[PDB]
């Protein structure tokens, strides 16, 4: 902490809920190639190292434009073919099927 | 101080429209400008023009990632102060298909 | 500017509701330990960040031990609001609490 | 000159290159290096 | 439900996962050997199957067998994506000991993520010893040796009333003790005093209440991280914590020529203390 | 049992009022037991 | 639908207050007031004057600058006033000291005077020079504003200084003076330059 | 005793830096970088299995650098014929030796 | 290159800087030349009793453009 | 057939309308090369590329004609053209940055950055400075972020800190509105070399080199002419060579050639038309807020020491200004006591001072302290230490010290004194404050032994009984700190020489 | 007290694969300074007074192509006492690459000793 950096804004409540497939809007990426490295250990573009999901091994952000020190990351989105559900609400869906 | 501001004080960035942490981005901006921090689901892309009788954009709206894709909309952020295993929260719930809202009040 | 003039009318008017008058507030007439530490604590927080101080600190280089002497002569400009447990408070300024 | 022991015989000996570890004397593979004249100093306490 | 949307029966399924992102998924390394990161290892066995279904989708584009290979695909890409969220939700082979514990794992146990990392911390400015025992303090007082005095620092913010004491603070600099160890600007920024000598130490100590020209931190002022001195506090506890008089606030005393934390007889009621090896962490 | 009580609060919707001192410093919020049970406001002296 | 679903994305970019003309000339209104409320941070050098701290802290470095909540260059500021904390006009109010630091935040209202040009707005100004690309000008002698070529008209001519320049005459032979009359087409918020694109076509 | 990485800035020099604790880093005359992570683990032969056997390897202060292949291996591949001696190619200096 | 490193210097938005929010409260009401001359008089001479005198001068030409001639 | 060339830029104009920016990267890049590169291209081939782009500029606009810009924008060595190629390049910038004035926020990222080079090389660095200026007024808002963002390292070469500063110096000429700024930048940057000198200087008795032949050293560096992918880990060897002698010409270089200026701009018709008054408040507001919460400083205050002894009206306005300060109710204690040592040793060491100024200030003084004697002797004898009265003692020897140096002008033909000092010094060394053990013992005995050749106040056995009689130790530096105690620095002494008194 | 450690070259090594790095310095390619604690050899001289971070013994490696020493790296400071070169015997007439060195570390009285 610094007491020369107040923060105006602060959280009052959590709400809980469901992402659904407006992830589309949220990730740009669609992380298709399963293969993480290559020859010569660099990322390949697609799969899950890939440089829009932050920087990497001394590299810049694709989406970010900032090095390892000053990005946060971006999160990446895996399409699934079919509804595979959700094994946390299983139980539940057991339940009103 | 003992579990906040002498562990993992981290100064984050939150849109004040979705309440999230995880889905803001600071834009690359041209070099002769100013980049500034932006939502990502709460912006629309510049492909989703739709139609004083007609709208136009107001030039600051409008921000772009160095993937060069334009974005319209998506500002209305601020910063608060978590601790970083929040950030850590978040993501590995988010794998869970869980989407934590977070109310900025005073703002 | 339509919804944030009601927007704001709501929430000024709520904390309006949840403000406790000088004549029917009901809690103690002391400062009551966690008062008085925190106090100390703001209020020198305060001093060593250029705040102008009304007491002669007589070579005194602590700013706790400066906040420790403006509350001996009921100096700090400072105010509790004590919060009820549905949100309403009460206003009791430093210098009229009780010290112990 | 750079110095070993041979563990068994307590023969001196040196090994440069291309020289397996042993003793040339007897055939021991275990050898222990040798201290020269070199400087350390210690306070006397 | 005020903003009266609908329940809808596809927040119980899952047509995109999502990913970490990078920092949340760097790779582990024991030893010096760089290993892949767990959370990848089965999350690409499920971006495989994506694909395998994908091959076998376009032999159903040309038009069985391939659907006995088609239901044998969802049922894996189930029992992957079971994987990637449990891992005993997901039974798979049944060998035993099964390794990538899945995202629920790395929150429920007593380590967790609540309990280890949100309840309780590991923290900055924290030092530990073993204690000893002295008449010679005051019985609220802790004897702090000096190689914990000057590690210890306090960011003390620089004004009209301490720039005597800050001054010789920054001359003494990081080896004698009643000094400091950096001073941070008024940007932020941090210049620490290590390397250098007295000279470009008075320099630095004679420009602590200059103000820099800069209207954006006209507010701010300057800080002199200095050691920790006599009039500082320090939270002390045996580690058994029990009752809260077993962390208390004790005054320091920087004590020459000791190695150990030392400790009066009259604290070590408190702390259910016996001096025989046993240790104290000195939380500042 | 986290992930099982982090079950019934997601098909609950439930907003985490943050006030429990465990939810406070999940959150970062400063506890309301003790020395934050009250606030402290600065009296200035200029309209 | 999406005839409703949209009034969060269309209603959003709809400037509510146009620009109208004056005297019956041609040449909009553009300077605006506008009523604001802002959230800012008071210093503890500030704690014994407050308003001179929330003018050089946080209303000064605004004017003369764009700022996106309204629209405008904020050219000053009326009536600044501090929202008190606590409700019962005075002189001694009080604001709400952070938890973690010795900054307070509180509420504050005051009357921008913001200069608002939008498209079809008619502005005035003194040429400053005009070239074979460009005209450039100074709106109240202080806006910058460059009326580009394929904005100009086909039939006006460069005359050419043939040494060092030169006017830029138009259909009727004339060399056109400072004071112009010309058209927005866009507004730039480029860096930290304001600029105007304008036009001369009908 | 320094050690390499990436470049440098406070206005002087682009080269390696000087870390203070391990973890945050310095420069030469006294102004300081952002946040090293400094990769570290406890060891729970146990703590799971030996999974596989993947030749990756630290040796520049954190993420993979070492057994990398085909980049130094060229003058590698030749030091056998050259440098030992009386290879026993000698036929016609043999008729003169 | 040197406009690359400090980049949150190169904000240089905090909180100490720059309002948290600003909330448009009303329709904008427009003000006339006769107002905007009366309203400059006031602002410039209650700032000429620091920052702002390099935008007190951008107000100078704002003012003698409404009342005379360059 | 300079002309098929500038066919080959204008078929190359309308690429970006056949939407590839291909020949563009080849034309683009060619201009862009170092200008030791013999690829680059020449006053011909400029002319020729230059004036398409300053009749046609609607299509580069686009977001990939930018690159090309830059390329003319870091064109570099730039205002080394000749004039039917260098007014032609200035032409082009003065429409560009005024058809998009997105570009002035780029374009004076290079126009500041070399102002490193002397007054003479950059005549047309500030041509377009003046000009753009008045083009577009909001822009004293952001080149202010880039005078700092531009000036140069302390501990780099001194070519640079007396050149920047100079070009720096023409900026504020033509440059009224940016005028507090640039002395704010400047005093803020003399003290980071005004600093480190007296640390590295000796003690109070005066050091002299023994070099007879002063170093010019004109030529002192090279001509002006102006990896591998990692490196290996390296070593010991830093070798930082200290600011020995370095650093003391860094500091005659630039503050000569700051009171060099300022003997211009404070002038008789300044001081009714011009701003030889503004050029007095920007410095005396940046006196009590600069360089008067400095500690251990010499060598910064002979500026106001140097712009007040001009005239005669700015010591009018620096005499009381000081007391301003030095008797205040609302300042802190620090501020007031080295203050009062700025006020005995401003008037002892300034030569310009008329007599009608010195009894100015020296009544104020006595009826200071005798006011104080009144109100404040029954509060000796209580509860409380001697230490609560550090403005009386401070002031006391801010009195004598005055005696010290000037007690020929407190004379007159029959030798009698002004506001009565034999009765003054007499009533109050007797006093029971006891001003003589609790003020600075060099110059109370300095005084004993100079009122007693005037036969002003005796002494001698009050200075005997109170050492035979006998936190504090920062207070006692203050009244160590003579602040216009003699110089270092070789060459700007000798402008002081007229102005500033000797010891003797 | 002694403590022992088992420098040895062929733990990573396969058995298959040939002999990669070698006890000595190698020319040309020099950091100067390991010569104060280590001798001709690669091997530390005996008696010699460590401390943590001081080169323990020197390595060529053919790969990386560089002279690499190993470091000691305990808090306590120590002297070499004895350094054992150890011979092969399953694989004969190969070179040196298993030292063990053994250190001692003195250990006068300190505050918190148990008697
Ligand atoms: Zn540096």
């Amino acid at each position: 902490m610094d007491i020369s950096k107040p923060v105006g804004s602060e959280i009052t409540s959590v709400d809980f809920g469901i992402l659904t497939a407006k992830i589309r809007n949220l990730s740009a990426k669609q992380i298709t190639n399963p293969t993480v490295l290559d020859n010569l250990g660099h990322p390949v573009s697609g799969g899950l190292y890939d440089l829009a999901l932050g920087a990497f091994l001394r590299n810049l952000c694709s989406t970010c434009g900032l090095d390892e020190k000053f990005c946060p990351g971006h999160q990446g989105h895996i399409e699934l073919p079919v509804p595979c559900y959700n094994p946390l609400f299983f139980n539940q869906l057991y339940i009103y099927l | 101080d003992r579990l906040l501001n002498s562990s993992d004080y981290t100064q984050a960035s939150v849109c004040r429209e979705c309440g999230s942490i995880l889905t803001t981005q600071q834009s690359v901006p041209r070099i002769g400008s100013i980049s500034t921090v932006c939502c990502r689901r709460c912006s629309m892309r510049f492909e989703d023009a739709k139609k004083g009788e007609k709208i136009f954009i107001d030039d600051s709206q409008i921000w772009e990632d160095g993937q060069g894709n334009k974005f319209v909309g998506g500002n209305e952020t601020t910063t608060v102060a978590i601790p970083f295993v929040l950030k850590y929260l978040d993501s590995e719930l988010s794998a869970m298909g869980i989407r934590l809202r977070y109310n900025v009040e005073p703002k | 500017p339509e919804d944030f003039q009601q927007h704001e009318q709501i929430r000024r008017k709520t904390l309006k509701e949840k403000a406790i008058p000088k004549d029917q507030r009901a809690t103690t007439p002391y400062m009551t330990k966690y008062e008085r530490a925190r106090i100390l604590g703001t209020r020198a927080l305060q001093i060593s960040m250029n705040a102008p101080v009304f007491v002669d600190l007589e070579g005194e280089t602590d700013p706790l031990r400066i906040a420790m002497k403006e509350l001996a002569e009921k100096k700090i400009p400072l105010v509790i609001r004590r919060y009820l447990p549905d949100g309403s408070f009460e206003d009791w300024s430093v210098e009229e609490l009780i010290v112990d | 000159t750079l110095k070993y022991i041979c563990a068994e015989c307590s023969s001196k000996l040196s090994l440069s290159r291309t020289d397996a570890v042993r003793c040339k004397d007897c055939g021991h593979r275990i050898l222990l290096k040798a201290r020269t004249k070199r400087l350390v100093q210690f306070e006397a306490r | 439900n005020l903003s009266r949307k609908l329940v809808k029966a596809d927040s119980f399924f899952m047509d995109v996962l999502v990913v970490p992102p990078t920092r949340f998924r760097l790779p582990s390394k024991l030893g010096e050997e760089v290993h892949e990161n767990s959370q990848n290892q089965l999350l690409s066995k499920v971006l495989t199957t994506s694909l395998l279904i994908r091959d076998l989708n376009d032999d159903l584009s040309k038009l069985r067998v391939i659907f006995s290979r088609l239901m044998n695909a969802f049922v894996t890409i189930q029992n992957d994506v079971n994987a990637f969220i449990d891992s005993t939700k997901a039974q798979g082979r049944t060998s035993g000991k099964v390794p990538i514990p899945g995202v629920k794992q790395a929150l429920e146990k007593k380590e967790g993520l609540f309990r280890k990392h949100m309840m309780g911390k590991r923290v900055n400015y924290a030092a530990r010893s073993v204690i000893s025992p002295d008449p010679n303090i005051e019985t609220n007082e802790i004897g702090v040796p000096p190689v914990f005095a000057v590690k210890l620092t306090y960011p003390e913010p620089v004004t009209a009333y301490n720039i005597a004491e800050l001054r010789q603070a920054v001359i003494n600099g990081p080896d004698k003790w009643p000094g400091a160890t950096q001073i941070q600007n008024e940007d932020g920024s941090l210049v620490s005093l290590i390397g250098m000598s007295v000279e470009q130490r008075k320099a630095l100590a004679n420009q602590l209440l200059t103000p820099s020209s800069n209207v954006s931190t006209h507010t701010l002022n300057k800080k002199v991280y200095r050691h920790i001195k006599n009039r500082d506090v320090v939270l002390m506890n045996r580690q058994p914590t029990l009752h809260k008089a077993s962390m208390m606030g004790h005054k320091v005393r920087v004590l020459p020529n000791e190695k150990t934390l030392r400790l009066h007889y009259a604290n070590t009621g408190a702390y259910n203390a016996d001096f025989d090896g046993d240790e104290m962490n000195m939380h500042f | 049992t986290t992930c099982q009580f982090l079950t019934k609060a997601v098909l609950d919707n439930e907003r985490e009022q943050l006030d429990s001192p465990s939810a406070r410093i999940v959150v970062g919020k400063l506890n309301n037991v003790g020395t934050g049970s009250f606030d402290v406001l600065a009296k200035v002296p200029n309209a | 639908n999406e005839n409703r679903e949209t009034a969060r994305f269309i209603k959003k970019h709809k400037k509510q207050v146009t620009n109208p003309i004056d005297e019956k000339n041609g040449t909009s209104n553009c300077i605006v007031r506008v009523p604001i409320a802002l959230y800012v941070s008071l210093a503890p050098m500030y704690l014994e004057n407050p308003l001179q701290g929330v003018m050089k802290q946080h209303l000064n470095p605004l004017v003369m600058k764009y700022n996106n909540k309204v629209g405008g260059v904020v050219l000053g500021y009326e009536g600044l006033k501090i929202l008190d904390a606590d409700p019962l006009d005075t002189s001694e109010k009080l604001i709400k000291i952070t938890p973690d630091t010795p900054f307070g935040f509180t509420w504050c209202h005051v009357n921008l005077y913001v200069w608002q040009p939008q498209v079809g707005d008619v502005l005035e100004g003194y040429i400053f020079i005009q070239s074979a690309s460009h005209i450039g000008l100074l709106i109240h002698d202080a806006f910058n504003a460059s009326i580009k070529k394929n904005n100009i008209p086909v039939d006006w001519t460069f005359v050419h200084n043939d040494v060092e320049l030169g006017h830029w005459v138009d259909s009727n032979g004339e060399p056109i003076d400072g004071k112009l009359r010309f058209t927005v087409r866009n507004v730039h918020t480029t860096g930290r330059v304001v600029s105007v694109d304008g036009t001369l076509i009908s | 005793t320094f050690i390499r990485g990436p470049i440098c800035g406070t206005d002087n020099c682009p080269s390696r830096l000087w870390r203070i604790i391990d973890g945050r880093r310095t420069c030469q005359y006294g102004h300081v970088m952002e946040g090293d992570v400094e990769f570290n683990d406890d060891e729970d032969l146990g703590a799971g299995v030996i999974t596989r056997r993947l030749n990756l390897t630290t040796n520049a202060t954190g993420s993979f650098q070492s057994s990398q292949l085909t980049n130094s291996q060229l003058l590698q591949q030749q030091q056998r014929q050259s440098h030992k001696k009386f290879k026993k190619l000698i036929g016609h200096e043999a008729k003169l030796l | 290159m040197m406009k690359g490193s400090r980049r949150t210097g190169n904000n240089t938005a905090t909180t100490l800087n720059t309002p948290v929010v600003i909330h448009a409260t009303q329709l904008p009401q427009h003000v006339s030349t006769d107002e905007v001359l009366q309203f400059l008089e006031s602002f410039i001479d209650e700032k000429e009793n620091t920052n702002l005198s390099s935008s007190i001068s951008q107000l100078k030409r704002i003012q003698r453009d409404f009342k005379g001639l360059p | 057939s300079a002309a098929m060339y500038s066919r080959f830029v204008k078929s190359a104009l309308d690429d970006l309308d056949k939407n590839d920016s291909t020949q563009i990267g080849i034309i683009a890049n060619q201009v862009a090369l170092p200008s030791k590169n013999p690829e680059r291209i020449n006053d011909k081939n400029l002319n020729i590329l230059l004036d398409i782009l300053s009749s046609n500029i609607n299509r580069i606009e686009s977001s990939r004609g930018t690159f090309l810009i830059q390329s003319i924008i870091n064109f570099e060595k730039w205002w080394e053209l000749p004039p039917h190629t260098l007014s032609k390049y200035i032409y082009f910038i003065k429409i560009l940055c005024s058809s998009i004035p997105k570009w002035w926020q780029d374009v004076s990222m290079i126009l500041v950055s070399c102002f490193i080079l002397p007054i003479k090389q950059t005549v047309c660095h500030h041509d377009m400075l003046k000009y753009f200026l008045r083009m577009i007024p909001s822009s004293m808002g952001f080149i202010d972020t880039y005078l700092a963002k531009f000036f140069p390292n302390k501990n780099d070469t001194r070519r640079k800190l007396v050149n920047y500063t100079s070009n720096l110096l023409k900026l504020r000429g033509y440059c009224s509105e940016l005028g507090f700024q640039i002395w704010s930048l400047l005093i803020e940057k003399i003290i980071s070399i005004d600093v480190e000198l007296q640390n590295e200087l000796d003690e109070l008795d005066d050091d002299v080199d023994d070099d007879d032949l002063e170093e010019v050293d004109l030529e002192d560096d090279d001509d002006l002419d102006d990896i591998e992918g990692m490196d290996g880990t390296e070593e010991y060897n830093v070798e930082l060579t200290q600011g020995i002698k370095e650093l003391s010409t860094k500091l005659d270089s630039i503050l000569t050639l700051v009171s060099t200026h300022v003997e211009e701009q404070v002038t008789p018709e300044s001081l009714e038309s011009g701003e030889g008054v503004g050029v007095f408040n920007t410095l005396t507001t940046l006196f009590k807020t600069h360089v008067l919460p400095t500690y251990y400083t010499r060598s910064i205050q002979y500026i106001m020491f140097h712009v007040s002894q001009q005239q005669l009206e700015l010591m009018d306005s620096f005499l009381v200004t000081l007391i301003d300060i030095s008797f205040a109710v609302n300042e802190a204690a620090e501020k007031k006591i080295k203050s009062l040592q700025y006020l005995g040793s401003y008037i002892a060491r300034a030569k310009k001072l008329s007599r009608t100024q010195i009894i100015f200030v020296a009544s104020y003084l006595t009826s200071w302290l005798n006011r104080y004697v009144i109100e404040r002797e029954e509060e000796v004898d209580q509860r409380g230490g001697m230490e609560r009265f550090k403005h009386f003692y401070a002031a006391f020897q801010a009195l004598c010290y005055i005696f010290c140096f000037r007690h020929n002008i407190f004379r007159d033909t029959d030798g009698n004194w002004e506001c009565e000092l034999d009765k003054f010094f007499q009533r109050m060394v007797i006093s029971k404050f006891n001003p003589l053990k609790f003020c600075n013992e060099n110059v109370m005995l300095m005084f004993a032994r100079i009122a007693q050749q005037e036969s002003v106040a005796y002494c001698f056995s009050i200075i005997e009984n109170n050492n035979n009689e006998r936190t504090r130790q920062q207070f006692i530096d203050l009244q160590s700190y003579f602040p216009y105690d003699p110089l270092f620095l070789k060459n700007y002494k000798i402008l002081m020489k007229e102005y500033y008194i000797e010891w003797s | 007290m002694y403590k022992t450690e088992k420098v040895d070259l062929a733990l990573n090594r396969n058995r298959g694969d040939p002999i990669t790095q070698h006890f000595g310095f190698g020319n040309d390619e020099w950091p100067k300074e390991w010569l104060e604690k280590l001798d001709e050899d690669g091997l530390p001289y005996i008696g010699t007074y460590v401390e943590e971070g001081d080169p323990i013994c020197a390595y060529f490696d053919d790969t990386l192509n560089k002279t690499k020493i190993k470091t000691y790296h305990s808090s306590e400071p120590a002297y070499i006492e004895e350094v054992n070169l150890i011979g092969d015997e399953s694989n004969k007439f190969q070179e040196l690459q298993t030292v063990s060195i053994k250190y001692r570390i003195r250990r006068t009285p300190q505050i918190g000793d148990k008697f």
